[PDB]
């Protein structure tokens, strides 16, 4: 079944060694910005750790203990509710371009 | 390059510009005939054809 | 996306720049690979064959065409700097890209202590195995036969260009078509540049990507695997392992990764 | 006064190059392969006219 | 009850001609209030170098004094009734109007025509009335915007009598006399250029009877023989820059010759100005307005008061833009603003076409609310054009224009022809007229 | 073809008047301003006002932003001390899109974070620009000087807000200032049906009356402020009455009586009492006037005056005595009849636009629930006797003072001389 | 602006309540 | 003031067909 | 959004170099000879080139 299978890829995915949750792996585009910008102070200030944190762990080339990686059931989509409301702005423009 | 470029405006934007972009294709393909000295389209000329 | 670019052409202009390089020294190998090369752009319709001989300089590669490789030899590797100059330029506007992938702008650090030392340390080691290869095996990358005076009256028993050009060679071999393998030719290295559009993965990082990992280490072989078949002769069985080396070069390139990638993005909710 | 690193025009400009750039601490060793085309390239410069001297 | 319907309602401007030469022309709807005035054609335009400013002294002292009324008694009769009396001199026109309850229009209508044909012109009250101007020509100095609209004018219609001030050198106002201004009323106070309007509670007839029996006195000669006739204008694109660095921000007004009152090409060119639209920093539609250059302006806090204008004289107008904004932004601003005028010369969409259009509609119809709104366009209309154009016919003008016409009356006025800058206070960055003609052509085009 | 008042169950009154116009205006009015701010929430009703193209609960700002442009429409905000005023105006068969644009912005605002964040910054430029005339200076400090609360709150956020109006304010100021009750949707140019049906459709969101205000109380400070600038503007009044009772009305005569402004373009003022009186005296360039100002449960009568720095000891000296003339019995039925008059034009003539009718018709609904005509006003300012102008002359000149003074204030006289 | 006239002066003396206004496509006014 | 100043004569420079002030410059705007 | 002539990290030294770069309004032709030299230089390197071409 599907669950399982998602399972195992966010296993050998990497982030969860790392202490990244899943919506601080996102590739920055132009829209990422704005979302990020608009994120509330304590979703941005803990991002920050973590991003500056897994950093610290990628440059010393090590991982986080297995206590403290980010479980499958423990990854909060904190930047989902704001990039899709950022999505559905910038098609609604696009809309308005034609 | 997807959904979003195609729309009414942006076939009448193409409209618009049509006549521009094809007479500018138009002086790209003169000015390569007459760069290159293209005999197969020269000599069809007049006045021209008598260079060779 | 601009970087990219750059890089794209400055890898057309050194990969010129040391075919003509190769061309100088003039043994048989040399003159040999120069003239299969040119005359390879024969294929172009209509104004294909007016370039072979403006290259040459004649009706064969000669006096002329020697001549004016050592000249475009010397030119052009400064202007390799002068768009290695401008690569810099473009990098400088972003910042570079960590292997995370995520932007790291809360965690830059200065280039002067760090990187100079750790820079100095890479060239140190890369000047290390550059003295191996002069010092101890000088002509092991190279082909024995360059070491004959170039004669236009005899073959050598084996052709091949340089180990850095033997990949291409292999696509090239592998088209039937004289035109369809200029093609080919021209589209394996330009394909690079069709690589920003074909992302699909939200991830812009590949550390979080294991079957894009695994597509990309097949491509790796696959470059390998060209790379050897280019050494070989053209004959059983090498001729269908290069056509399909080819076929899986490209269709990996084009396909499997963006497919992986939205197949990747539908298992990770985006 | 002002410090001649970040004033002087060339100092400047190498300055913002390669000595104060703010690059990501967790830089693998890939990226070497940056600088070490460079330094083939300025070898490659230079050894290159030392075989054109007698080319 | 649609939109159209509406517009066939439009009570009427009956227009009638008494003999003398004077033209009455009511409106009259239901309303208890009115605003008659009357609307002599004169102006700057009408006057010379060495009377340049009397029309706005006669003004100042029109309400002086009359020989009827003999003093202020006239602000003491306009007071008792709560009328609010008026009078506007631009370049071409220059009106009086009485806003007044409708019950007192016989009262009104006597107290134009002694204003209008018996003022007194009295020479202490021409004294006392110097010193006023006077301090007026300052205060309009500190008029940074007026002061940018005279340099346009000025540095355009150079030589023509055009580009004269309405208020006049600080020179001429300080050497005028009873003779010059008596010459300027008995040569441009006559019947043939006057407009008797009123709308609101007001009957045409009662407007024409009172015409006949006030203001049938006006003559139609003029003097020995000598009539004022009309000096054709020319616009000599050129460039004028009063760099003075003390000023804050740095006003810059950009103009090509636009058409005449009589030309059609001015609906379709108002729609291309309402294309570019206006915008202040107060404004709150922000980076969402429609308008580009708008849109532009607010995303990057460019500008903070930038609007297009289509001043419109007789035979010739100016048509463009004037921007307020700081020092480091007139380079980029001069590339927006011309940067849009040539995409409607060569990319204008009917989708932006249709908003042009529908803001055009908006602001005819809203310019035409209340009665002295109404009164103005009246008096305006039947000298600009010599009728009062229906709202019914603005309508079928805007239906008619479209984006191919849009298109070639922008390239017939705006591409390539040369514009009529003029700056004003740190403009440094204003790119040189070089720069700014080389922005009135496109070389994709 | 004639004004139809309709009050729903849940208050709201509706009026529309189908004019026939080429163009119809939807207004609606709330009684919700300054007054009714409190000590902590300052400056959240210009934060309102500014925020008119916010992302609703239906329509994203570029919707709307985009919709108004198109349609081609204006969506103004106007505010007052105690009353908030949403209007649109455009073309007739257009009104039904934007009038759900303008119930989306009135009664379903979502205030997104970011949107208040970045509109933050747009109080300093409104309050800078509004701020450029002098008087908005001075009648705010007068309402500070004036009224203890509720009205003394400033129609501007003050300095020490500009950033720190959270959106949490926001949505309680509206929850509690914006119900049915306290609300009055005018239309001039649409029919009364479409009107009735877009108001139970959509406006019956916040049923009640809301969190009531504080009546304010009258201190009689002298805020006074050296700005520097060469008029010196000074204003002295006094607690007049509440609108709409006898001395309200007696206090607008008297305010013609005295002076109420300019009526020829380049003229003197020859029959206002104050500008002549203060004329024999004062031989340098001034003005004044007399200024009346009625809310909803008080008001304030006085004197406006804009005069050179030196003489102003003079201006504020002098018209004020000739209000004291006006005290013990001064004044003719002549002067009475003229200022009577005057009043008449002036109410018949703010209502000559569209705009203003509306305006006065939202006034009427919001405070006193049902429109009266015109005429009717006529006849309640003529009956207005000379002794009650005599008051309300006696109410002002024996009443505490209340001075906003701004300018170079050397020789302004203070409240207590 | 400069004021420093009689005249000039006449209609700035506010004589009504403040009233402010701001819009979407207009600019804000005080009266 | 605004109104003092003036743009000096250019009469010397101008071309043939812009010379006059009463001609309008649309018409020879072509040929120039 | 922004000119391209101002945008573009190659073009702004272009521009601030060639286009947009105040220079004196009284400057003689004396100073001409600055561009005389560089655009020389040009064919020295055009022609040069070629003499290398076959040399
Ligand atoms: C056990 C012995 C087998 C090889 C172990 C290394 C390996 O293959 O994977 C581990 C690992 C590569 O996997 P990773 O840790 O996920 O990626 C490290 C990054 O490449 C970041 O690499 P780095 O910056 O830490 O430097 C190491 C890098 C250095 O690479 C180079 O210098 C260029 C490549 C070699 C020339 O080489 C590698 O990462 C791959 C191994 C190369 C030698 C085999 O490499 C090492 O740990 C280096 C070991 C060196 C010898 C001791
Ligand atoms: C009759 C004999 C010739 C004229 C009299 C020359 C003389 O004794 O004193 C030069 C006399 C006094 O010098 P200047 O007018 O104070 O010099 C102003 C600039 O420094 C230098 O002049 P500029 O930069 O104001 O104007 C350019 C001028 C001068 O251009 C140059 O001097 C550079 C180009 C010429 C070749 C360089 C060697 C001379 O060009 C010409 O006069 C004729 C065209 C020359 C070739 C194109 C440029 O000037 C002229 O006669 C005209 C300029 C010098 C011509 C040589
Ligand atoms: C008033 O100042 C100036 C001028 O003219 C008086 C100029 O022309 C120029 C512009 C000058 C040039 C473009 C030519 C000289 C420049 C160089 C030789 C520098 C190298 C750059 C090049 C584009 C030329 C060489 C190119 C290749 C080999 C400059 C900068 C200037 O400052
Ligand atoms: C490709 C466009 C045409 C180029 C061309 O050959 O033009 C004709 C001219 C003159 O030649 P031509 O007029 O005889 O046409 C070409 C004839 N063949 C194909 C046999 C060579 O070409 C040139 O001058 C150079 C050709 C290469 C140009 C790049
Ligand atoms: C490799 C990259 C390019 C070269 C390095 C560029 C940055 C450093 C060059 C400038 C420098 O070090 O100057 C030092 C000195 C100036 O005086 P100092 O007081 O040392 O410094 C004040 C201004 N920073 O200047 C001196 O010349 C000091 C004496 C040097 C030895 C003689
Ligand atoms: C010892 C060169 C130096 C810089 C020149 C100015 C910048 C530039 O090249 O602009 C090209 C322009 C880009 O688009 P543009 O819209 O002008 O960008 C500004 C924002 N609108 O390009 C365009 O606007 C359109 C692209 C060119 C079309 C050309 C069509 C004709 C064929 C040639
Ligand atoms: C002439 C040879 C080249 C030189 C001298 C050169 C120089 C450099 C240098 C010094 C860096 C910074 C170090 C690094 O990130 O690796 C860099 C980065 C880069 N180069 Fe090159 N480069 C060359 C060829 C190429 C080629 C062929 C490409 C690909 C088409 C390319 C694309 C890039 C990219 C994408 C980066 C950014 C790397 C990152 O952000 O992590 N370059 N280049
Ligand atoms: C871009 C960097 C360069 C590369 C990759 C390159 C590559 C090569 C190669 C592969 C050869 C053939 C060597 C052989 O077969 O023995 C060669 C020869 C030569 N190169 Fe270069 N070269 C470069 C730069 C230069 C420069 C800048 C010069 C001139 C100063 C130069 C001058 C020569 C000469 C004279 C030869 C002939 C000598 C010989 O082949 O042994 N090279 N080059
Ligand atoms: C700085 C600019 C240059 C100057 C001032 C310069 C000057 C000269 C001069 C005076 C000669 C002698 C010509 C004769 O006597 O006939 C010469 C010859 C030559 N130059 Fe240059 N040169 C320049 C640039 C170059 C460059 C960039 C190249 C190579 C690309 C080049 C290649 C040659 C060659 C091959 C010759 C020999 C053929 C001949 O004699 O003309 N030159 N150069």
């Amino acid at each position: 079944w599907l669950e399982g299978i998602r399972k195992w890829y966010y296993n050998a995915a990497g982030f969860n060694k790392l202490g990244l949750m899943r919506d601080d792996t996102i590739y920055e585009d132009d829209d990422v910005k704005e979302a990020i910008r608009r994120l509330p102070e304590n979703l941005y200030n803990d991002r920050v750790f973590r991003i500056k944190r897994a950093l610290d762990l990628t440059m010393r080339q090590q991982i986080l203990p297995k206590e403290q990686w980010t479980k499958y059931e423990e990854d909060k989509f904190y930047l989902e509710p704001y990039l899709k409301e950022v999505i559905r702005e910038r098609k609604e423009r696009e809309e308005w371009a034609k | 390059m997807l959904s979003r470029f195609l729309g009414p405006r942006y076939r009448e934007l193409a409209r618009n510009w049509i006549p521009t972009a094809s007479m500018w294709g138009a002086v790209g393909a003169v000015g390569l005939v007459w760069a290159t000295d293209w005999r197969l389209i020269l000599d069809w000329v007049p006045y021209i054809n008598g260079k060779f | 996306l601009e970087t990219w670019n750059i890089g794209v052409v400055l890898l057309f202009t050194v990969m010129a720049t040391a075919f003509m390089g190769y061309v100088l020294p003039w043994g048989q190998m040399s003159f040999w690979g120069a003239t299969v090369i040119t005359n390879l752009l024969s294929a172009i319709p209509y104004i294909g064959t007016d370039l072979v001989e403006w290259i040459w300089g004649g009706f064969s590669v000669d006096k002329a065409t020697l001549t004016r490789f050592f000249a475009f030899h010397f030119i052009l590797p400064f202007i390799i700097t002068a768009l290695a100059a401008v690569h810099l330029l473009f990098l400088h506007e972003t910042g570079s890209n960590n292997p995370t992938g995520i932007s790291s702008d809360m965690d830059k650090i200065p280039f002067h202590p760090y990187y100079t030392i750790k820079d100095i340390l890479g060239a140190l080691f890369m000047m290390l195995i550059l003295l191996i290869l002069v010092l101890f095996s000088p002509d092991l990358l190279g082909d024995p036969d360059n070491y004959t005076p170039a004669n236009p009256l005899n073959t050598p028993p084996h052709i091949k260009p340089e180990w850095y050009f033997l990949f291409a060679y292999a696509i090239l071999r592998s088209i039937p078509n004289k035109l369809g393998g200029v093609l080919a030719l021209v589209a394996s290295i330009l394909i690079l540049i069709l690589m920003p559009m074909l992302h699909t993965s939200k991830q812009r990082s590949m550390m979080f990507r294991p079957l894009s990992q695994c597509l990309f280490w097949m491509l790796v072989a696959d470059l390998i695997t060209l790379t050897w078949i280019g050494g070989q002769p053209v004959e059983h069985p090498f001729i269908i392992i290069g056509q399909l080396a080819s076929i899986l070069y490209f269709l990996i390139i084009l396909v499997l990764m963006p497919i992986t990638s939205i197949i990747e993005n539908n298992l990770l909710k985006w | 006064m002002t410090n001649i690193r970040k004033s002087h025009p060339l100092m400047k400009i190498i300055n913002n190059a390669f000595i104060d750039l703010p690059a990501p601490s967790n830089i693998s060793s890939w990226w070497n392969f940056g600088s070490l085309l460079g330094i083939c390239l300025i070898l490659q410069i230079l050894t290159g006219l030392f075989l054109a001297m007698h080319y | 009850a649609t939109y159209a319907q509406a517009l066939q309602s439009v009570p009427e401007t009956q227009v009638s001609q008494l003999d003398n030469g004077l033209r009455v022309a009511s409106e009259q709807s239901s309303q208890p209030t009115c605003t008659v005035g009357v609307w002599i054609d004169a102006g700057s335009r009408y006057e010379n170098e060495k009377n340049n400013g009397a029309g706005y002294f006669v003004e100042h002292l029109a309400f002086k004094g009359t020989k009827n009324r003999p003093g202020s008694a006239l602000e003491k009769e306009v007071e008792s009734m709560g009328a609010h009396l008026n009078a506007y001199s631009t370049r071409e026109h220059t009106a009086y109007y009485i806003k007044a309850l409708s019950k007192d229009l016989p009262k009104a209508v006597e107290l134009l025509a002694d204003i209008v044909q018996n003022c007194s012109l009295e020479d202490s009250q021409i004294e006392k009335e110097r010193d006023v101007i006077l301090q007026e020509l300052q205060e309009n100095d500190s008029s940074m915007r007026d002061v940018v609209f005279d340099y346009l004018h000025a540095t355009a219609f150079q030589g023509t009598p055009l580009a004269q001030s309405v208020e006049g050198p600080s020179e001429n106002v300080r050497k005028l006399s009873r003779a010059d201004l008596t010459e300027y009323v008995s040569q441009h106070y006559k019947a043939p250029r006057m407009v008797l309007a009123a709308a609101g509670g007001v009957e045409h007839r009662q407007l024409l009877d009172l015409a006949q029996k006030h203001f049938s006195s006006l003559s139609g000669t003029y003097v020995e023989d000598a009539v004022p006739a009309f000096t054709p204008c020319r616009f000599t694109g050129s460039e004028i820059r009063h760099r003075d660095d003390a000023l804050p921000l740095a006003h810059v007004a950009i103009a090509v010759e636009g058409p005449g009152w009589a030309n059609p090409d001015n609906v379709p060119l108002q729609v291309a100005n309402a294309i570019i639209g206006h915008y202040d920093s107060t404004y709150g539609g922000g980076t969402h307005m429609s308008s580009t250059l708008a849109s532009v302006a607010a995303t990057r806090k460019l500008c903070q008061s930038f609007q297009t204008f289509n001043i419109c004289y007789a035979e010739t107008g100016l048509l463009g833009a004037h921007f307020v904004c700081d020092n480091m932004s007139i380079d980029d601003m001069m590339f927006f603003l011309q940067g849009q005028w040539m995409r409607l010369c060569t990319s204008a969409t009917e989708s932006e076409v249709v908003r042009g259009k529908n803001i055009l509609r908006n602001a005819l119809v809203s310019h035409l609310d209340g009665t002295t709104p109404v009164c103005e366009d009246i008096g305006r209309s039947l000298l600009t054009y010599g009728r009062r154009i229906p709202l019914a016919e603005w309508e079928s003008r805007i239906a008619e224009v479209d984006a191919s016409v849009v298109r070639e009356v922008c390239s017939k006025y705006f591409y390539d022809q040369c514009p009529a800058v003029a700056g004003l206070g740190p403009i440094e960055q204003l790119p040189d007229y070089n720069r700014i003609r080389s922005g009135m052509f496109w070389l994709r085009f | 073809q004639d004004l139809e008042f309709t009050r729903l169950p849940n208050g709201l009154v509706i009026a529309s008047l189908e004019n026939y116009a080429p163009a119809s205006r939807i207004g609606l009015f709330i009684k919700a301003g300054s007054r009714y701010e409190d000590s902590n929430n300052l400056g959240t009703s210009h934060l309102l006002r500014l925020a008119s193209s916010l992302t609703t609960k239906g329509a994203s700002s570029f919707k709307i932003t985009r919709g108004i442009e198109a349609v081609g429409g204006k969506l103004s905000v106007t505010s007052t001390r105690e009353s908030m005023a949403y209007t649109v105006e455009c073309l007739r068969d257009d009104i039904e899109i934007l009038m759900e644009f303008l119930l989306n912005v009135t009664a379903a605002p979502e205030f997104r974070r970011w949107e208040v964040a970045a509109l933050q910054s747009q109080l300093r430029i409104d309050k800078a620009v509004a701020f450029q005339n002098p008087q908005a200076q001075v009648l705010e400090n007068l309402h500070a000087a004036a009224y203890r609360n509720a009205l003394a709150n400033s129609l501007y956020c003050p300095d020490y807000r500009i950033g720190k109006v959270t959106p949490d304010q926001l949505h309680y100021y509206v929850q509690n200032h914006f119900t049915s009750a306290r609300m009055a949707l005018i239309g001039l140019g649409v029919s009364h049906p479409v009107l009735k049906q877009v108001a139970e459709r959509f406006l019956n969101m916040r049923g009640g009356l809301g969190l009531s205000g504080a009546k304010a109380k009258y201190r009689g400070g002298e805020i006074r402020d050296q700005n520097g600038d060469s008029l010196v503007h000074a204003a002295l009044v006094a607690e007049s009455a509440a609108t709409g009772s006898a001395e309200a009305n007696a206090f607008s005569v008297l305010q013609h009586v005295l002076g109420a402004g300019p009526h020829v373009k380049r003229g003197s003022n020859a029959t206002s009492s104050l500008y002549q009186a203060v004329a024999k005296g004062v031989h340098q360039p001034f003005d004044v006037s007399a200024f009346n100002a009625s809310y909803s449960d008080s008001g304030l009568f006085g004197i406006y005056t804009i005069s050179q720095a030196a003489s102003a000891g003079d201006v504020i000296k002098s018209a004020y005595d000739q209000v004291k003339t006006i005290a013990q019995g001064n004044l003719s039925n002549t002067d009475v009849q003229a200022a009577k008059n005057k009043l008449k034009a002036g109410y018949l003539m703010s209502v000559e636009s569209s705009e203003g009718f509306l305006d006065e018709v939202g006034s009427q609904a919001l405070v006193a629930g049902s429109y009266v005509q015109p005429s009717t006003v006529l006849q309640q300012i003529d009956s207005v006797a000379d002794a009650d102008v005599i008051n309300a002359a006696k109410k002002f000149v024996s009443g505490r003072k209340s001075m906003a003074a701004s300018g170079n204030l050397g020789h302004t006289p203070f409240v207590d001389e | 602006r400069s004021f420093l006239c009689r005249e000039s002066l006449s209609g700035q003396a506010a004589g009504r309540p403040l009233v402010a206004s701001v819009g979407l496509n207009v600019p804000a006014s005080v009266r | 003031s605004h109104t003092d100043i003036r743009v000096p004569d250019f009469s010397d420079y101008r071309r043939a067909e812009v010379l006059d002030s009463t001609k309008s410059s649309k018409e020879s705007s072509d040929a120039r």
